[PDB]
């Protein structure tokens, strides 16, 4: 052993070992807490203390000590805090009805040209704590199995102790670059002041620091500017770009706070301005209903504003900037002035309402930044753009603000534990952003959306979902482990499913929702070319989800999308699945399965709320016919053997082993290929008739819809919908003693075929004659009511087949009998 | 396993029972001498309730049979520490642990 | 209705605060007018203490301003696959398009004072790089619309406006030094990209409009949905208002080159693609005229629709105008043997039809004068 | 770390433990080499065992 | 040996490059003239467009371009003027065909027949063939014309270079291949000699021309050089020069020291063997380095170029290759293993305490600001233990 010491002499193994720290970094890099632990037990805390204080370490050494102790012990709590730190939920406390634009002052308590010290007083904002546990190996090791234990959490570290040696440090790195040395710790001034400031910064945005201890910062940045109510601050050092480019991040920090102040101010004001709001408009009600009403016409338009949705009426009564008279704002003269005075409190803190010092922190920023662009011509990159972004922000205020507010939410009290722990799933799913889809990741990844579906706020603040961007941070997780390795089987179906499960219950949970998941419906179109054999939810599901009865939507659906869904289903239509074939399935030539996940998608756009929309009917006819193969082989126009043979035929396949399966199951035998074909081409009949044209079009006689009308009648004929209707189902019998004969639904012909068929008939072709209707009674309907009747035994009554038999009649046949 | 060596005496009357948290001060080395954790390093005592099963069954017995006040070295054979699985990145599979523990108190 | 009476006094306080804060910013702050654009620009091109810098040698040290636009032309000229939105540089080109103002009879003195102004406004910026650094990010959309290339064209327009010769010799100048065809392929692709009228989105939006409201409207949509019949239009006219402002003044350089680029391995003839644009919007403006031929009057929603297409194709005609004015004989040459003449064919007949239809009604006489 | 006290003999010519680093992880003292032998209370030193 | 028309990326490809060569050498250079006779080469492969009696449209070697066969011409229309003759000028001439503009129908002089695509055969469109194969027909379609579009100078040469290259480096593997089984005993090599002078220059003069810029360069101009840089790489890639650099490495591969080779081809030839293979491996480094396409080629031969960090002659080399691989491609990482970590690791143990070792376990654990876990945790698992 030597003195690590010498290793200013000894070249080689100084390199070597400002790598090996490198190396350290590199595996615990980015949440990786377990290899946080091991490390804690090669450098430990003691070792990690004394580096940081050792004056004679090299400089590379000291820069590696000073970003292995950050790494190991407060780079995921500062990640995961600043994470956060973008987002202001302010909860309505009086802890946020205290906050003041400007402190109380004798000058004045709002107003004053003084603010105040920029990151130091009250913030409410919500942000989840720091979680920590202590390094020790010792302990008894958890048996419980891999992938499955709680995620380790980061090495604990004394946090009073470490602020209190940061804060001492810059101190004395402020005080030897004062007295310009010969010998700067770590061998330079970039050396002496980045990693302190480093630590600095960190400790900062992780929100360790106390008033006296911001206070204490602001000192030593600044002595003048933030001096409370030596002489020379770091501002004004003659400083390296390394140096500048800290100072850039520490003052970023300030800025966020005070915008973040602005935010809070802004929720506490809204909160008792909307108190008194409310409180007017209950006393006015009062008045209008005690009144006379000697004027209906003057109650009406009085309740005009009562019978207006709450946004609306808040616009109108927020309507008096430029003047308003009593009856276009009904808002009393003192209530508009608290408004007015507000807006000026506001104007004058922003700055916008209109010294060789500063004597604030905007005009400190701005001219420390044009200072130093005037002092040197900026060499590196990064530090140019940290200071024009500081400068843009000082020199626009308001704009920083206007752009900061729709990610800011006031919660009642009642909701800050739910909308807590939201906040550390959201955490932990963001974190998940960083790192490779693994096992252990997608096990955190299926607990945390489980605990925000389960958390009530989910459901009782969409915005705010919405505004926290949680659908677009699933969806990018889930698009991340789709591109991998897109063409080779997808890993992860599991957490695939539940990024349905989330996403695709989200798009449900409010329209705006919807709105929003509609705006990536390319993207998940596009990663969508794949699935089926999840046996689960699918970006497609999602896709579906995000235009399922919302009329504005599918109106808003492109061509180019439908295109799309098209082309997979052409593709379908034209190859077998890989998958199948790949276990072993018989090579029938197309891709039923998948064919009727495209058509099922097809059936949602076109149709909604129980009515036919017209242009996408019409698009998804003309491209479905100018890509024929979509409708399958049997409706192939050259050899195509028609619905009905390619029914019996898949019928025939059913009855028939090692033709329907590989006959060498998670789920029924995976597939059946005889039940996938009918589906499939119950599903593109399904289509069609949720494609023709609705009544009254055509009684309007509109030449798109007698066009359309005819092309589905030239595509599928009346016979093949009857045959196929008339087809005899199999129900449940009693054989052998007591053995209940059912049907394998999965993989038999099931009434839910018929069911496809009686819509496209009653909607393309209708019965309107008595003769066809008492023959279609005759042959195809009748046997199956009576089937059902026969199936209401006690023992027939609730099987799978007497259900979907009382389903098919319940939902196609009787209806359409009752209109005929 | 567990071996126990006296390094200094307690006071030979107060042992651990069953419920009781000890606080003590350790020092753990590899059986080839390779220091891995410490509590001293932090600077804060590590305590633990006998019979929860916390620690590892070598630290239990070990400190169930050290003494109030007592320093002990106590020698860990590897069904005893962390086994075949050992501790990823600290402790390799199937070895022996060294400690030197000092039982600070009862509490 | 009466039955409903929603009161916003039986809000909870905190959807209440919610939605105060969302009005609020909409109504008070949004509307706030704050100009600070000047006074950056000022500070920024202000140099300081240049004497104590001692900088006797002939290359100066940029200014603050000089060095954000440098910062902004490196980030352009990074070799990259496509150019990530850059909110910082959005920002700081609509300062820069800002600072550069373009303001009864006003007098000859006063006119020429105007126009010293903005030439001097416009130097701040040409001065520091700003030309070349417009058609460097324009390179580097690589056709791709977007809030980038749209802040790229604001900037472009607000450097060129009234024609300014010396900015149009900096850019000829920049292109045929680096001899670049990637500069023209993004001017053609963002030009096929441009958007035309669209009688299937109309009659969608007219649908979706006729969807009406059963609940709040802050619980609907309100069918606001961005207009989805040349929702582009603002982008279009300042692309060809930047091409036009190339050639303002009869530049002949910059109108030849815009035709053939001699020194490019491969050229693109940006006058036969404005004219191939130009024939699209005459088509799509016939398809209107067809559609709406039958019916007595003419809608708001299509009377705003055909005024949309309508200032498109002034600024058309206009950039086609400055294309051949001077004269230059190639491009008229050019313009003789393209297709323009059955554009000019159909703009006719929609004139000649549009002109007889909108005189017998006196609701439509503000688009008859636009007409 | 535990605190050292050593007692013992040394040879004159090659016991020579200059302060900070050495033989193992330093600290050396009476019979951490071959040319002293110490003694601690528990243990005999020599040759750094 | 087939044509095709291909409008996917091989429009940037060297394989679409073709280079006009008028049946004479004085005045080769003039203007081209309608109706012209000429051949067209093929750059990289520098076989000749020519009609052959039992396959149709091939590329034929330059020993079988006779002009009956290779001989063509650019006509302005299809019409039957041919009959008019033309005479050689001594000059530049008059300036004809324009590129990018001129519409040109090829037309093979000694049968007549007009340059067009085969009939799409059924089933292609099905198979994703998105190439038509080109033939020579009697009559052939209405958009038969074809545009000449200029190529840069530098794609130019690359393709040159690139044929040069690749017949050097083949009659290099064949004259390996030669011996590769035959031990000599004392006795002469037993084999072709092999081109080692050229194999080594032309080595240095890739690695030279594939050398990255100077950091020491202003931004616009590093910018353009690397871009220059990235598309050589490319064209080189995608022609496979480094498929040949990797056959060639291991062909000397097969054997383990200088000794070993000249036990088979002989002292004088074993005096380079050490310097070609470490040439190679720089080259494959020049080659692959700061290319993302070129790296992600290891994802699938990763084992290869891992069980060679043992190698003693080009330890340093090999090293270079696995860095630049692992610095550029994720997808290397997510399928980097527990015995590529375990060599990696004995690297240090077995050749020293070298910083380069380190990087590359560094690369292995976040790559794009995206860490694996699984490698972060091998590695810990592996290294840190040990102590």
């Amino acid at each position: 052993c030597m003195d690590i010491l010498e290793l200013s002499e000894r070249l080689d193994l100084q390199r070597f070992h400002s790598h090996t720290l490198s190396l350290y970094r590199s595996v615990c890099a980015l949440g990786n807490n377990r290899v946080a632990h091991a490390l804690c037990s090669h450098v430990d805390q003691a070792q990690l203390l004394h580096a940081l204080e050792d004056a004679r370490l090299p400089g590379p050494l000291r820069a590696g000590y000073y970003d292995l102790l950050i790494s190991i012990h407060l780079e995921s709590a500062c990640r995961s805090r600043r994470s956060m730190l973008s987002e202001y939920i302010v909860p309505l406390t009086p802890e946020t009805r205290a906050i003041t634009l400007f402190p109380p002052g004798r000058s004045a308590e709002d107003g004053p040209r003084r603010h105040g010290l920029p990151g130091v007083g009250v913030t409410t904002s919500l942000r989840p704590p720091h979680h920590f546990s202590p390094p020790c190996f010792v302990v008894a090791l958890p048996a419980a199995g891999a992938t499955e234990a709680p995620a380790r959490l980061s090495p604990a570290i004394p946090l009073e102790a470490l602020r209190d040696k940061a804060l001492r440090m810059l101190g004395e790195a402020v005080r030897d670059g004062g007295q310009h040395a010969r010998d700067p710790v770590g061998g330079s001034v970039e050396f002496q002041f980045v990693p302190v400031l480093k630590l600095v910064s960190t400790l900062l945005v992780m929100g360790v620091f106390s008033d006296e201890d911001v206070k204490q910062i602001l000192k030593m940045i600044e002595p003048e500017v933030f001096r409370e109510e030596l002489e020379e601050g770091l501002l004004q050092m003659k400083l390296p770009e390394s140096v500048k480019l800290q100072m850039c991040h520490l003052l970023e920090y300030f800025c966020d706070q005070e915008l973040q102040h602005r935010v809070e101010s802004l929720a506490a004001f809204a909160e008792c301005y909307v108190d008194k709001m409310q409180g007017n408009q209950r006393g006015r009600y009062g008045l209008l209903m005690k009144a006379f009403t000697m004027s209906a016409a003057e109650t009406a338009r009085r309740t005009r504003e009562f019978r207006s949705p709450p946004q609306e009426q808040i616009n109108m009564l927020l309507h008096f900037k430029n003047g308003a008279d009593e009856e276009e704002c009904p808002l009393p003269e003192e209530i508009r002035q608290e408004l007015v005075n507000f807006h000026q409190d506001l104007l004058a803190h922003c700055g916008i309402q209109l010294e060789h010092k500063p004597q604030s922190l905007q005009e400190l920023v701005s001219h420390t930044v044009v200072r130093w662009a005037q002092e040197d011509f900026v060499q590196s990159p990064e530090l140019v753009r940290a200071m024009f972004s500081l400068l843009h922000r000082q020199y626009d205020g308001l704009g920083e603000l206007l752009r900061a507010l729709p990610r800011a939410y006031t919660i009642s009290v009642s909701s800050v534990e739910d909308t807590m722990s939201l906040l550390e799933c959201l955490g932990q799913i963001r974190s998940l952003l960083i790192v490779q889809m693994g096992p252990q990741e997608e096990n955190l990844m299926i607990q945390s959306i489980g605990n925000i579906m389960n958390n009530k706020v989910f459901y009782q603040h969409p915005n705010l979902m919405r505004a926290l961007g949680m659908h677009e941070t699933v969806m990018e997780v889930m698009v991340n482990v789709l591109g991998g390795g897109e063409s080779k089987e997808i890993r992860f179906p599991k957490m695939v499913t539940s990024c349905c499960r989330f996403l695709c219950y989200f798009c449900r949970i409010s329209r705006q929702n919807q709105r929003s998941m509609f705006d990536h419906l390319s993207y998940l179109l596009e990663n969508s070319g794949i699935g089926l054999g999840m046996q689960g939810s699918t970006p497609l599901d999602v896709a579906a989800a995000s235009v399922i009865d919302n009329n504005e939507l599918a109106l808003a659906l492109q061509e180019q999308d439908l295109e799309k869904v098209v082309s997979y289903l052409a593709g379908c239509g034209l190859q077998s699945c890989p998958m199948l074939l790949a276990k072993g399935y018989p090579d029938i030539g197309w891709n039923p399965c998948g064919g009727e996940r495209y058509l099922d998608f097809l059936r949602f756009a076109v149709f909604v709320n129980g009515e036919s929309v017209e242009e996408n009917a019409n698009v998804v006819v003309r491209l479905l016919i100018r890509k024929p193969e979509c409708f399958g082989p049997a409706l192939r126009g050259e050899g195509g053997s028609g619905l009905l043979a390619a029914i019996e035929e898949a019928i025939r396949i059913s009855e028939d082993p090692a033709r329907d399966g590989p006959g060498v199951p998670p789920e029924e035998n995976r597939v059946h290929l005889g039940h996938a074909i009918m589906s499939f081409y119950a599903a593109l009949i399904d289509l069609l008739g949720r494609c023709a044209p609705e009544t009254h079009l055509i009684q309007a006689g509109k030449g798109e819809a007698l066009r359309i009308r005819a092309i589905l009648r030239s595509l599928v004929p009346l016979d093949d919908l009857v045959g196929i209707i008339s087809l005899p189902l199999q129900i449940p019998t009693l054989g052998k003693d007591g053995a209940l004969v059912q049907p394998k639904m999965s993989a038999s012909f099931v009434p839910d075929h018929k069911a496809s068929m009686v819509l496209f008939l009653d909607r393309v072709y209708g019965i309107e004659n008595q003769d066809f209707l008492l023959h279609v009674l005759d042959v195809g309907f009748l046997p199956d009511m009576r089937a059902a009747a026969s199936l209401d035994t006690a023992t027939f009554s609730t099987t799978e087949m007497a259900l979907a038999l009382n389903r098919y009649l319940c939902l196609a046949v009787l209806p359409l009998i009752t209109k005929c | 396993g567990v071996q126990v060596e006296t390094i200094s005496p307690g006071d030979g009357r107060t042992f651990p029972k069953r419920g009781q948290t000890c606080v003590v001060h350790y020092t753990g080395m590899l059986e080839d001498g390779k220091k891995f954790d410490s509590s001293r390093d932090r600077n804060k005592p590590f305590k633990f309730t006998l019979g929860k099963q916390e620690v590892i069954r070598g630290w239990e017995e070990g400190v169930a049979q050290m003494s109030v006040g007592q320093r002990a070295k106590l020698i860990i054979s590897s069904d005893y520490a962390y086994g075949a699985t050992g501790h990823p990145g600290i402790i390799p599979p199937h070895a022996t642990l060294v400690f030197d523990v000092e039982l600070l108190k009862l509490e | 209705a009466c039955f409903r009476m929603t009161p916003l006094y039986n809000l909870p306080t905190h959807r209440a605060c919610n939605m105060f804060l969302e009005s609020y910013k909409a109504s008070w702050i949004l509307t706030e007018d704050h100009s600070f654009e000047d006074r950056m620009i000022d500070d920024l091109s202000k140099a300081g203490e240049q004497e104590e810098e001692e900088e006797e040698v002939e290359e100066k040290k940029p200014d603050p301003l000089h060095q954000l636009v440098l910062h902004f032309s490196r980030t352009a000229l990074t070799e990259k696959s496509k150019l990530d939105e850059d909110y910082l540089y959005m920002a700081y080109a609509d300062i820069m398009a800002k600072s550069c103002h373009l303001e009864v009879e006003v007098s000859f003195e006063e006119k020429e004072m105007e126009k010293q102004r903005l030439l001097y406004q416009q130097s701040r910026l040409h001065n520091r790089g700003a030309a070349e650094m417009v058609l460097q990010m324009i390179s580097a959309c690589k056709g791709e619309t977007g809030a980038m290339v749209s802040s790229t064209l604001k900037l472009g327009i607000s450097i060129l406006n009234g024609g300014n010769a010396e900015v149009q010799q900096k850019m000829l100048d920049y292109l045929k030094d680096k001899k670049e065809v990637g500069f023209f392929q993004s001017i053609q692709a963002l030009m096929q990209t441009c958007s035309v009228l669209d009688l299937n989105a109309f009659e969608r939006q007219n649908k979706a409009e006729g969807l009406g409201m059963v609940n709040e409207d802050g619980t609907v949509i309100n069918r606001q949905n961005g207009e989805k019949v040349m929702a582009d239009d603002e982008f279009t006219q300042d692309l060809f208002r930047f091409l036009q402002l190339l050639c303002e003044g009869h530049n002949n350089d910059f109108q030849n080159y815009l035709r053939t680029q001699t020194g490019n391995t491969t050229t693109i003839n940006i006058i036969i693609c404005t004219v191939d644009y130009l024939l699209r919007l005459q088509e799509s403006i016939s398809d209107f005229y067809w559609y709406y031929s039958g019916k007595d009057v003419i809608e708001e929603q299509g009377k705003r629709n055909f005024s949309k297409a309508m200032s498109v194709a002034k600024q058309v005609f206009n950039s086609l105008t400055e294309y051949i004015q001077g004269p230059c004989t190639g491009n008229q040459q050019s313009l003789a043997h393209s297709r323009l003449w059955d554009a000019v064919v159909g703009f006719l007949h929609v004139f000649a039809h549009m002109m007889m239809k909108l005189a017998q009604d006196s609701s439509q006489i503000e688009l008859l004068k636009e007409l | 770390q535990a605190t050292h006290l050593r007692v013992g003999w040394a040879l004159s010519e090659g016991y020579s433990p200059y302060p900070g680093g050495g033989e193992g992880w330093g600290g050396n003292g009476v019979g951490d080499d071959l040319y002293s032998y110490g003694f601690d209370g528990l243990h005999l030193w020599t040759g750094h065992v | 040996r087939l044509v095709y028309y291909e409008g996917g990326p091989v429009c940037t490809h060297a394989r679409s490059l073709w280079r006009l060569e008028p049946l004479r050498i004085s005045w080769s250079g003039s203007h081209l003239r309608w109706g012209q006779p000429l051949r067209i080469r093929h750059v990289t492969t520098g076989r000749y467009l020519g009609l052959t009696e039992d396959q149709g449209l091939v590329v034929v070697d330059a020993s079988k371009a006779h002009t009956k066969a290779t001989s063509f011409c650019f006509r302005i229309s299809k019409e039957k003027l041919d009959v008019a003759p033309k005479r050689d000028v001594e000059g530049m001439g008059p300036p004809e065909i324009k590129y990018g503009e001129s519409l040109c129908f090829v037309q093979h002089v000694a049968s007549g027949l007009w340059l067009t695509y085969a009939a799409p055969d059924p089933k292609a469109l099905r198979l994703g063939v998105l190439k038509k194969k080109a033939m020579l027909h009697q009559e052939g379609h209405m958009d038969d014309a074809l545009s000449l579009t200029r190529c840069q100078q530098e794609e130019s040469q690359a393709a040159r270079m690139i044929y040069s290259t690749a017949g050097l480096y083949n009659q290099f593997i064949k004259g390996l291949d030669s011996f590769s089984g035959k031990p000599r005993g004392s006795g002469p090599p037993a084999g072709s000699a092999l081109p080692i002078e050229g194999v080594i220059l032309s080595l240095q003069d890739l690695i030279g021309y594939f050398e990255p810029p100077s950091e020491e360069l202003q931004h616009e101009e590093k910018q353009t050089k690397l871009r220059s840089l990235r598309n050589r790489q490319s064209l080189f890639q995608e022609e496979g020069m480094l498929s040949l650099v990797l056959n060639c490495i291991d062909r000397l591969n097969v054997y383990t020291t200088a000794a070993h080779f000249a036990e088979f081809a002989g002292e004088e030839a074993a005096e380079s063997w050490k310097e070609i293979v470490n040439l190679l491996y720089e080259l494959l480094a020049s080659l692959i380095r700061g290319n993302r396409t070129n790296c992600a080629l290891f994802s699938t031969n990763l084992d290869w170029l891992v069980s060679k960090l043992d190698r003693l002659e080009a330890s340093s080399g090999i090293l270079e290759v696995l860095y630049c691989v692992l610095i550029e491609s994720p997808e290397v990482l997510n399928i980097i293993q527990e015995n590529h970590i375990k060599s990696i690791i004995s690297l240090l143990d077995k050749h020293g305490r070298n910083h380069k070792v380190l990087d590359v376990l560094c690369s292995l654990c976040v790559c794009n600001g995206v860490a694996v876990r699984s490698n972060q945790d091998l590695i810990t698992e592996n290294l840190l233990p040990g102590r």
